């Protein structure tokens, strides 16, 4: 059937602190958490995708995630939820995550990356649950009422559901950038960089190999990698690279169902 | 409940942008000048103003 | 009127139109970063309910 | 009901079966990227990303 | 309360933990509990990592 995870990609973007109090570009930055479901039980959402491989391979083992423009994967152990205390995971695809968690006042995720150090992102969420009747009790007795209510289902069919993407930036990078002596070299591996500089009526355009400019220094280049080739997000940390916007459509998973609680 | 909408923003760099409305509920735009944005690897659109 | 009943309006649940008044406000982003920051009036819906 | 520039081409029957991924991504994302406003986007998408 | 624990030799766990009523207020006139993403900077104290 159809694979349509294989033009997404993992992104980094920026995240509020990382576990400590400070912020840097994290590749596990938290999107909008949805939390209509009526027994409680969050749709956390990160910025790395989950439960596919580098090789667009659905695997239960490999989780995708972004680094230097360069996908990576991680086992599936060690993803984190944790809420004042510690949450349980239900479902894990794309880049949405089901947790169930108790009352607090906060949430992160953390994961541990390909070298084995934890990359954690933290936001601020006044979580507290009211179960659906007229008892704030907390867990299911085994002798009560059925009661309808509402949660989301582990189906992945039709959903009628929205998510845009759009083709990514040109990224900035200075790291490919090479003087060695009147004269600089760009990095290859198959990134088109599109280049701009200075000396000399300087050289606009895009390349896709080794260049050298043998006339100024450093500081009238610039690298920006273009890739394309694969739909990123909306996200509203990463800008566009066109005004009018060409946007896609992918459906996301989890639905609403009727169920009954006790 | 309603669902606040917020597209990427759109930075056009050496050169300016205008803002333009659009027929969409509590529709809102503006434009920003003066900005120099940063991004992981180093700050892109490398004029200074 | 924002932060009560009826914040947002529609005519029907199928209806294509929507009145939405929740007095949506953009500010100057901060020096070195790209995020759009806003400020809303929290929905009616929730401090209705 | 799908158009690719001046094609008019029914989307459930691409003219870029099979692979279209495969054989051109890129042509099939900017293909898909003038189609959001067409009702008959998921039949296009689906036979877009499906050969085996 | 705070207790401290490391292990020794055998790894067996040596702890110890003191009464002491912890509850911080950030500076300023929200009690907020992390930092948010657009905001003022407002001066305040904390222990620097130097050993000088
Ligand atoms: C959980 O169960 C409720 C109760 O059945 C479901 O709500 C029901 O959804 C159907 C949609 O298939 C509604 O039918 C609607 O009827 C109106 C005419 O009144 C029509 O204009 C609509 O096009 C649609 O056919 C039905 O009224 C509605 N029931 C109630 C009491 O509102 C709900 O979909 C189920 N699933 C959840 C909540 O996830
Ligand atoms: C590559 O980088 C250079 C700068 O390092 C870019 O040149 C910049 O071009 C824009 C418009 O083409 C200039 O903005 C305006 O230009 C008019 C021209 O008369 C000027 O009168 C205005 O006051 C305003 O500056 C900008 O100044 C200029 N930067 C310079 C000269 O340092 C160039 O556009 C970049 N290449 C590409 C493909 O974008």
């Amino acid at each position: 059937h159809f694979n349509v995870y294989k033009a997404t990609r993992p992104y980094i973007a920026y995240c509020a602190d990382c576990g400590a109090g400070h912020s840097c570009h994290s590749p596990v930055a938290i999107e909008a958490v949805r939390s209509e479901a009526t027994d409680g039980m969050l749709k956390i959402q990160f910025s790395a995708q989950i439960g596919i491989d580098k090789s667009d391979n659905h695997d239960y083992t490999k989780i995708r995630y972004a680094d230097g423009h360069a996908i990576e994967n991680a086992v599936r152990s060690s993803l984190k939820v944790a809420t004042s205390g510690d949450c349980f995971v239900h479902g894990t695809m794309g880049h949405f995550i089901l947790a169930k968690c108790p009352p607090g006042e906060f949430l992160q995720v953390s994961i541990q990356d390909t070298r084995n150090a934890v990359r954690a992102c933290r936001i601020q969420y006044h979580h507290d649950p009211q179960p659906v009747g007229r008892e704030k009790f907390t867990i299911r007795p085994h002798y009560g009422k059925e009661i309808p209510c509402t949660t989301y289902q582990q189906t992945t069919a039709k959903t009628v559901e929205e998510i845009d993407m759009h083709m990514p930036p040109d990224t900035p990078d200075r790291t490919l950038l090479s003087q060695q002596s009147g004269n600089v070299k760009i990095t290859v591996g198959g990134k088109k960089v599109k280049y701009n500089c200075t000396c000399g009526t300087g050289n606009v355009g895009t390349t896709n190999s080794d260049m050298t400019i043998n006339t100024c220094l450093i500081e009238q280049c610039h690298v920006s990698v273009t890739d394309h080739k694969k739909w990123q997000f909306n996200s509203p940390f990463v800008p566009r690279a066109d005004e009018p916007a060409r946007k896609g459509k992918v459906h996301i998973p989890f639905p609403l169902d009727n169920i009954t609680c006790r | 409940e309603y669902k606040t909408v917020v597209p990427s923003p759109y930075v056009k760099c050496c050169g300016a942008s205008e803002c333009s409305t659009k027929e969409k509920p509590d529709y809102q735009c503006k434009v920003y000048t003066g900005v120099y944005p940063f991004m992981w690897g180093g700050a892109y659109c490398f004029c200074d103003s | 009127q924002p932060g009560r009943f009826g914040d947002i309006q529609s005519r029907t649940v199928e209806s294509n139109d929507l009145y939405a008044n929740t007095a949506l406000k953009l500010a100057r982003p901060s020096p070195g970063m790209v995020h759009v920051p806003y400020t809303q009036t929290p929905s009616g819906f929730k401090y209705w309910l | 009901m799908c158009v690719l520039a001046n094609a008019t081409f029914p989307c459930f029957q691409p003219p870029c079966v099979p692979c279209c991924y495969e054989n051109n991504a890129e042509a099939t994302l900017r293909m898909l990227e003038d189609n959001v406003d067409r009702p008959g986007y998921y039949d296009l998408l689906q036979a877009a990303l499906t050969c085996r």
